């Protein structure tokens, strides 16, 4: 409305933004079962 | 997608959509020669885009809200006071002459921009190829100095090679006493101070260098001024040239790639013409410069990127 | 072969000067050319008869300084009853420097060769004593 | 025959030589030409056979090549031959009678050793197969069908990437 | 809190910190020792690999 | 270049070092070397201008040399051990040999004169290349071979090289240049620490690629090539200034940036070898480093040098150019001491 | 494409024919009877010595004598 | 120095004998440094493009930070195992060896004569 | 065997002398390193008949493959070179000083 050429990242590409949210969930739900995994295991191997 | 090698792989090829009437015509003349009309009228009858001639202000306008710049951001440099004072020892002439130059040069890659991605055709009044005239007579005239006609030349050297030149060049002869005449019809107080020895040295650079320069390659017509009136003549001629001659018979796909990515980022297509040549007209002071830049950053909508300057009214920046 | 370099430390110094001060002549020689073969290798002259001219003066220059080295420090720690005091390597060094600048016909190139010579060589004396070790092999 | 290996290595070592002396490329063409001839004959005494022909004809066909590009490209008004030039043919006189004294000094300070002229001839084949029949050298050169695949596959991708990098260094 | 949490706390310090330098210099003598004589798990440099050897019966009997 | 010769030529360039890096056979590793070699000089020589051309042949001679002597070493090693790899008994010339030639791929001092040429004549883009994934091959080669080195000719050409690219850095004011003989003097502590202890090498080599990466980038953003236009950067491009002073510091050498680490451990390491006086002269010398980037970071960051009329139109235009790599390598080449621990 | 195959095979019959070769050159080693044979032919090549082995009294199909019915038999390469 | 040890399995980032270490806890000094890191990165990617420096993509600084704790949390048992893996090494090669390693006998204080240096 | 040995050891090192020190024209240079890589490649075919290992008889064909590449991309450059100066003097190939 303001610019000219219209600007180049006029609003959010959702498919990117999706992702990358999809990613980073992904990512943290991932790290957190391998540290309960890691910690079963220590305890498993060592005797608790 | 930004058009890069990817895109250009999965189709985006130019020669896939250049035509019959997707060429590069640049008409030219002296000072009120008629270039608009014509131009105008060219770009109309053959279906092409018209380029209005590059100002002091065409970056501004061309970028961010469209609205002219202050001075200040836009160059500094004022048409009405070199005519005014064109010996003037706070060298506004060569500052005037390398803006329009660059600007030419902005507007240049702009129209070989679109055309090589639309297929359209594009018409310009005057280009970088044809601006070295002014120069010229300026310096012919004692404006300048030896060291900006130095720059000048050093400048285009680094420039002109990269990109193609015009299909066709249409030239519009009106000798120097009508062009006096035009001038004072025209009547604007700071133009009619213009002197009849710089539009005739105008009218020998353009004579003795452009046309013959411009004819070993590209398609030169010349009209005079009777002639240029009834444009639909010259859309014929134009209609029936034959371009058998010019560096644009040997490009393809490859090269037409090259040249797109080259204008499209349009920071490397001004990259050379801010050379760090110091030559005091041209060069700006640290505080100066950083007083200018402080006040454009802070302008309604050219604080931040185009897409993030919430003021203006952007929105999803949180996301975006 | 490198016999005749490991013999300057056969004797400690103030004794057989001669030939230490032959073993330091050969060894300043030999840098002087290594310095001058590449002098011409690179940068090169004019005539042949220059290049020749220029590894001539290099080579004769660095054996003077080594030279006056040798016969300086031995000097040095024969008169003085001090055999293996680095101060000895340290005026030696320094009479290096000082030829130096002579053959060079500047004195800051004197001052600043004697401060610089005088240190590298005292240095060295005093790595021979406390058993320092260049160019070592690996031992973690 | 005694001297037959060791005059054929002397023949490519003085043919290098020229080579290094580097006269003008036509020369050093011939020359190289000569020393290829000698070092396949060398190789063909030492049992090879498909090696030697090998190197022979592709050497032919770099110097074709390298001929028809001097003759284009390094040229000159008058090109200099191993003669013409007085401190070329002194110093191939001089590396001749230099690689003689040494073969000499060399024999001297070791009787048996890196040189050995006398006991010449008598080490140059070690052992052999009597009653074989496979020992030929193109069955091991074929190998690379078979058990060394690998190298088949960076020497055909050499070329491959070959002649897409001469294209566009010549475009 | 008073005198004895930092007194005691510098006991462990001083523990720590002992205990890491013994370690340090044992790190030097061990390394030093399994360098100089390659009896030990590390700076065991690689040599040719057995198992490409070919062993089975060739055609002259004398290999 | 047409996509099918960009594939193939990068896809070259990249299976080069992979194969000298995955090889246990010295023929295959000298296949590795010569695919690099090969495959560059095309990218090198794309400009297609007269200087381009010159630096591509300067180039290909001194490669093609260095690719020579090494297989002549390959050669007599196997001439005497009847293998293709080198072992403890291999003759003494021969690993001599292997390290000069390999050093005269590198760069390294006294064979340095070569880099800076090329580096000055070719494009940034394939400078990056050149100075980076280029060193990856031949100093794997040396790390295969570092117990059999030798000390005193490691240590000799280290610190002439550490000497030479410290000195050569002063005099230039070419950016191209100067990242050459920055190059130069990296590697030279890189070889220094190799006989010793070559975990500390790849780790030198980490860094500096690290570090180079970004600044090339930086370069590229611009095209900026000169100590004069990279001085407008206050002009067209401010955001970039701090992390530039950052890196040029890190680069240099100075405590609290990365920089310090490898120059620090390799000292350390030295020092338990008792090679006192080597990194004793090493870490003087490698002051000057500091100082040629201390009068860039000058010019860039902390003075604000002249500007033209034409930089507001470059001002007006927009910028897409900086990528998400630069700001990730920026970062973690210039904060990451605190986790210095977790890299040795 | 029949009509830009019909017109390849006038206008350029040589890239047809060997276009046409190659393809059979890859197709037909798959689709054949004897293609199995080739490797079976040059194994039954004998080149080097059969080596005897000593028999340890329990090895029960190599024979003692080249005549025995035991062993590989070449009457497929005989009759191929 | 470690490529050697007996047992070295080629190219694998956590070899199982790694899973009987204490694994990273998950708040560590090392690991917040990270996501501080990763955070510092994107907000210099918006400042470089010229962007609301802590506004605008946060779906980009999420994934950034996210990113590099992910990658710290598995470097970080990498390197502990590789440092356990030398302390283990380390302390049978001594077992193995007392003979190069005697433990020494020290004498009390009492009965050293430490030289005694006036600061006069 | 050792005599011969000998002799192509020489032949390498005249080889590469010849290379190391130029003499104007960039082809002889060229000519120079591809009379070493003849010298290396017949040092390994030599050394492989003299040992009877026919699995190292693959390695000489793969010396002279990449040998004759590494030629051909010398010889694109010297028409690079030639194309830029009129002639393939190597005298000229010093711009790059500064
Ligand atoms: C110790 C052993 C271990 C060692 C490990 C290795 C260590 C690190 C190695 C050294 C690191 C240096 C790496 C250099 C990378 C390349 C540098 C370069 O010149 O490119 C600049 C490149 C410019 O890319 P850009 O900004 O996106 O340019 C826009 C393109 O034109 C956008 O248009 P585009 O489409 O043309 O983009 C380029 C295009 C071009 O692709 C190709 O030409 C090849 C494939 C063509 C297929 C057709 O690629 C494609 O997009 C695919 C086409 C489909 O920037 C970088 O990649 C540098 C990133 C830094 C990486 C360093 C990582 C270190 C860790
Ligand atoms: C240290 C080395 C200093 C070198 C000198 C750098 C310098 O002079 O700055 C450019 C200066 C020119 O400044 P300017 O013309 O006023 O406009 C530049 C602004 O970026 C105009 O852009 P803007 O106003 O749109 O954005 C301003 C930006 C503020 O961003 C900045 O411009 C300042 C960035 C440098 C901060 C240094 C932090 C010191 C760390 C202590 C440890 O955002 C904020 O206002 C607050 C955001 C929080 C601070 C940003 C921190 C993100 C990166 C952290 C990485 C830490 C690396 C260590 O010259
Ligand atoms: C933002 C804060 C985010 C919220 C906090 C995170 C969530 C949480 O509650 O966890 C707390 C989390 C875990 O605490 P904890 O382990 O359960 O309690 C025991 C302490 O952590 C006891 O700490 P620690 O002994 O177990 O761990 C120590 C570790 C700590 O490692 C670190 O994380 C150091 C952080 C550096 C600040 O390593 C060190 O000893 C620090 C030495 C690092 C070198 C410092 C001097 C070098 C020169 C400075 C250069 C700085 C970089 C360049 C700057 C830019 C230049 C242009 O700790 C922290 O978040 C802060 C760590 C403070 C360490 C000392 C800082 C100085
Ligand atoms: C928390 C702290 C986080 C730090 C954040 C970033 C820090 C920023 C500083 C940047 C430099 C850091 C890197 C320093 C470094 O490279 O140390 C030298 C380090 C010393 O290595 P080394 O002990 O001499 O021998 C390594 C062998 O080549 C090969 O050894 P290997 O065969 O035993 O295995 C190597 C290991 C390597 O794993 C890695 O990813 C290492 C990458 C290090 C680069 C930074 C990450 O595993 C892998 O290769 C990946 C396995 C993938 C397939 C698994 C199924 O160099 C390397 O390991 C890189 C060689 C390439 C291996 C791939
Ligand atoms: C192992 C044995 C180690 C022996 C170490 C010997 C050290 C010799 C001294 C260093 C040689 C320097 C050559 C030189 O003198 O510079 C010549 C040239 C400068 O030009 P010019 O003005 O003509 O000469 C002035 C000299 N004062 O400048 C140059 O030519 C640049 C020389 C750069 C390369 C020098 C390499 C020295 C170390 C080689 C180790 C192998
Ligand atoms: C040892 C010296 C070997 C021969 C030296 C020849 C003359 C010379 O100056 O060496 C460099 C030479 C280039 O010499 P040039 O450019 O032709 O100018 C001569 C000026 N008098 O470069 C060359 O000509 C190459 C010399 C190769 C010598 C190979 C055989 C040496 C046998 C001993
Ligand atoms: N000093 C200087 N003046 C210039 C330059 N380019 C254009 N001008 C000036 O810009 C003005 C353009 O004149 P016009 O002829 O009226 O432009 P136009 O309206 O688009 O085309 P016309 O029909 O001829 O009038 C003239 O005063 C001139 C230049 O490079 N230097």
């Amino acid at each position: 409305k303001f610019y000219v050429r219209e600007p180049v990242n006029a609003k959010p590409n959702w498919l990117a933004v999706g992702l990358s949210v999809g990613a980073s969930v992904f990512m943290w739900i991932y790290l957190i079962q391998t540290h309960n995994e890691d910690v079963l295991e220590y305890k498993r191997r060592n005797g608790l | 997608l930004r058009y890069g090698l990817l895109a250009a792989i999965l189709g985006d090829k130019t020669t896939k959509k250049l035509h019959e009437y997707s060429r590069v015509i640049t008409v030219d003349g002296n000072i009120c020669s008629g270039k608009n009309k014509l131009a105008k009228e060219i770009a109309q009858q053959l279906g092409m885009k018209h380029y209005p001639e590059a100002g002091i202000q065409y970056s501004s306008t061309t970028t961010g809200d469209g609205r002219p710049l202050d001075i200040e951001f836009s160059g500094s440099c004022s048409l009405e006071k070199f005519y005014d004072d064109p010996k003037s020892n706070d060298g506004n002439s060569y500052r005037l002459q390398s803006w329009l130059y660059a600007s030419r040069l902005l507007q240049y890659a702009d129209a070989l921009e679109h055309l090589l991605s639309t297929g359209q055709g594009v018409v310009l009044e005057r280009s970088i190829y044809s601006d070295f005239v002014f120069l010229e007579a300026m310096y012919n005239q004692g404006y300048i100095r030896k060291q900006c006609v130095d720059h000048y030349n050093e400048i285009k050297r680094l420039t002109l090679p990269e990109y193609l030149p015009p299909h066709a060049v249409i030239y519009i002869d009106v000798p120097v006493p009508e062009v006096q005449s035009r001038i004072q019809k025209k009547g604007d107080p700071h133009e009619m101070k213009v002197t009849s020895a710089y539009l005739q040295d105008i009218e020998n650079a353009y004579k003795k260098t452009f046309l013959p320069k411009m004819s070993e390659m590209c398609e030169v017509l010349v009209y005079d001024s009777w002639e240029a009136e009834d444009p639909t003549k010259v859309v014929e001629d134009i209609e029936y040239l034959k371009y058998n001659k010019g560096p644009w018979l040997k490009q393809d796909d490859w090269t037409f790639h090259y040249l797109r990515m080259l204008v499209q980022d349009k920071t490397e297509v001004l990259n050379y013409t801010t050379i760090p040549v110091y030559l005091p007209e041209i060069t700006i002071g640290a505080h100066q410069g950083s007083r200018i830049y402080n006040s454009f950053r802070e302008l309604p909508g050219r604080k931040y990127a185009p897409g993030y300057n919430a003021e203006v009214g952007d929105k999803w920046i949180w996301l975006k | 072969v490198k016999r005749f370099f490991e013999s300057y430390h056969e004797v400690p110094d103030g004794t057989q000067c001669h030939r230490k001060t032959y073993i330091t002549t050969a060894l300043g020689g030999i840098c002087g050319i290594i310095g001058s073969a590449y002098s011409v290798s690179l940068n090169p002259a004019d005539s042949t008869l220059e290049a020749v001219a220029r590894v001539g003066r290099y080579t004769f220059t660095a054996a003077a300084i080594g030279a006056m080295f040798g016969l300086t420090t031995c000097v040095s720690a024969q008169v003085r009853e001090k055999p293996d005091d680095p101060l000895n390597y340290f005026i030696g060094g320094c009479a290096g420097g000082l030829t130096l600048g002579a053959r060079t016909h500047s004195y800051g190139t004197a001052a600043m060769g004697c401060v610089y010579m005088g240190t590298a060589a005292a240095l060295f004396k005093i790595g021979k004593l406390e058993g320092w070790e260049l160019f070592p092999t690996p031992k973690v | 025959m005694n001297n037959y290996i060791f005059v054929l290595s002397s023949l490519f070592l003085v043919g290098c030589l020229g080579l290094a002396l580097k006269p003008s490329p036509i020369y050093g063409g011939l020359g190289l030409i000569v020393s290829g001839f000698v070092g396949c004959l060398m190789v063909l005494g030492f049992g090879g056979s498909f090696l030697g022909l090998m190197v022979f004809l592709i050497y032919l066909g770099g110097m074709l090549v390298v001929f028809g590009y001097t003759t284009a490209m390094a040229t000159e008004e008058y090109p200099e031959t191993w003669g013409s030039n007085w401190l070329i043919l002194g110093f191939l006189v001089l590396g001749v009678i230099m690689e003689v004294f040494l073969i000499c000094v060399l024999n001297y300070y070791d009787e048996v050793g890196v040189i050995n002229l006398d006991g010449l001839g008598d080490w140059l084949m070690y052992e052999v197969d009597d009653v074989g029949v496979m020992l030929e050298g193109g069955i091991g050169v074929a190998a690379m069908y078979s058990c060394a695949t690998w190298m088949m596959v960076v020497a055909g991708w050499s070329l491959f990437a070959g002649i897409f990098i001469i294209i566009e260094i010549t475009r | 809190d008073g005198p004895e949490k930092n007194y005691e706390k510098t006991l462990a310090i001083l523990q720590i910190e002992s205990e890491k330098a013994e370690l340090r210099l044992k790190e030097q003598e061990v390394r030093r020792l399994m360098r100089a004589r390659g009896d030990g798990p590390w700076y065991q440099f690689p040599t040719p690999e057995k198992e490409f050897i070919d062993h089975s019966p060739k055609a002259t009997p004398d290999n | 270049m047409n996509p099918i010769t960009l594939a193939i030529i990068y896809f070259t360039i990249f299976l080069g070092p992979v194969i000298t890096m995955s090889s246990t056979n010295l023929m295959l590793m000298w296949v590795g070397l010569e695919f690099s070699l090969l495959a560059i000089i095309p990218m090198l020589i794309n400009k297609k201008n007269p200087r381009s051309t010159e630096a591509a042949t300067k180039y290909f001679v001194t490669q093609a040399t260095a690719s020579m002597i090494i297989l002549l070493a390959i050669v007599l090693n196997y001439k005497q051990l009847g293998t293709w790899m080198f072992q403890q008994q291999t003759n003494g010339l021969i690993l001599n040999m292997t390290l000069m030639a390999l050093s005269m791929k590198l760069g390294l001092a006294p064979f340095h004169f070569w880099l800076p040429e090329v580096t000055q004549g070719i494009p940034l883009h394939m400078g990056l290349i050149l100075l980076t994934w280029q060193k990856i091959a031949p100093l794997s080669i040396l790390i295969q071979i570092y117990p059999l080195l030798n000390s005193t000719i490691i240590l000799m050409l280290a610190i002439t090289s550490i000497f030479m690219g410290a000195w050569g850095g002063l005099n230039q004011t070419q950016m191209r240049k100067i990242m050459a003989y920055s190059s130069i003097a990296h590697m030279g502590w890189m070889l220094a620490i190799l006989p010793y202890n070559p975990s500390l090498t790849l780790l030198n080599l980490m860094i500096y690629i690290i570090l180079t990466a970004p600044m090339f980038m930086a370069l590229m953003l611009n095209n900026s090539m000169t100590i004069n236009s990279i001085s407008l950067l206050w002009n067209k491009t401010p955001a970039m200034l701090t992390m530039i002073s950052l890196m040029l510091l890190s680069l240099g050498g100075l405590p609290p940036l990365t920089g310090f680490l490898p120059k620090w451990i390799i000292i350390t390491e030295l020092m338990k070898n008792n090679c006192l006086i080597m990194a004793t002269l090493m870490a003087m010398m490698a002051l000057l480093n500091l100082f040629f980037y201390t009068r860039l970071i000058y010019s860039t960051s902390l003075t604000m040098f002249p500007t033209n009329n034409n930089s507001k139109m470059m001002t007006h235009q927009t910028k897409t150019k900086p990528n998400l790599m630069f700001s990730t390598l920026a970062i973690m080449s210039t904060m990451t001491l605190p986790l210095a621990p977790q890299l040795i | 494409i029949s009509a830009f195959l019909k017109n390849a095979w006038a206008k350029e019959p040589v890239l047809v024919v060997s276009f046409s070769v190659w393809g059979l050159a890859i197709i037909m080693p798959m689709i054949s009877p004897y293609t199995k044979y080739a490797s079976m032919i040059n194994k039954a090549t004998p080149y080097n010595y059969p080596v005897p082995v000593r028999d340890d009294g329990n090895m029960p199909d190599v024979p003692s004598h080249p005549q025995d019915p035991l062993g590989p038999s070449l009457d497929w390469l005989k009759n191929l | 120095m470690m490529n050697g040890r007996p047992g070295h399995e080629p190219l694998k980032f956590l070899p199982d004998e790694a899973r009987s270490l204490p694994p990273p806890k998950l708040n560590d000094p090392r690991l917040v440094y990270m996501g501080l890191l990763g955070y510092c990165t994107g907000l210099m990617d918006n400042m470089l493009r010229m962007r609301p420096v802590m506004r605008a993509g946060l779906h980009r600084q999420l994934l950034f930070v996210t990113s590099f704790v992910f990658a710290g949390y598995f470097y970080l048992k990498r390197q502990n195992y590789l440092y356990a893996v030398k302390d283990h090494d380390m302390f049978g090669y001594i077992k193995l060896h007392p003979e190069d390693f005697p433990e020494k006998e020290k004498k009390t204080y009492a009965e050293i004569l430490e030289p005694f240096h006036p600061v006069r | 065997m050792p005599s011969t040995f000998f002799n192509l050891t020489m032949a390498f090192s005249l080889s590469l002398l010849g290379t190391l020190m130029f003499r104007s024209h960039l082809m002889s240079t060229l000519l120079c390193l591809e009379g070493m890589v003849l010298s290396l490649f017949i040092m390994t075919s030599v050394t492989s008949l003299n040992s009877n290992s026919m699995s190292s008889m693959p390695i000489p064909i793969t010396i002279l493959v990449f040998a004759a590449c590494e030629a051909a991309v010398g010889l694109a450059l010297l028409v690079k070179v030639s194309n830029t100066y009129g002639t393939d003097y190597v005298q000229n190939l010093n711009l790059l000083q500064c």
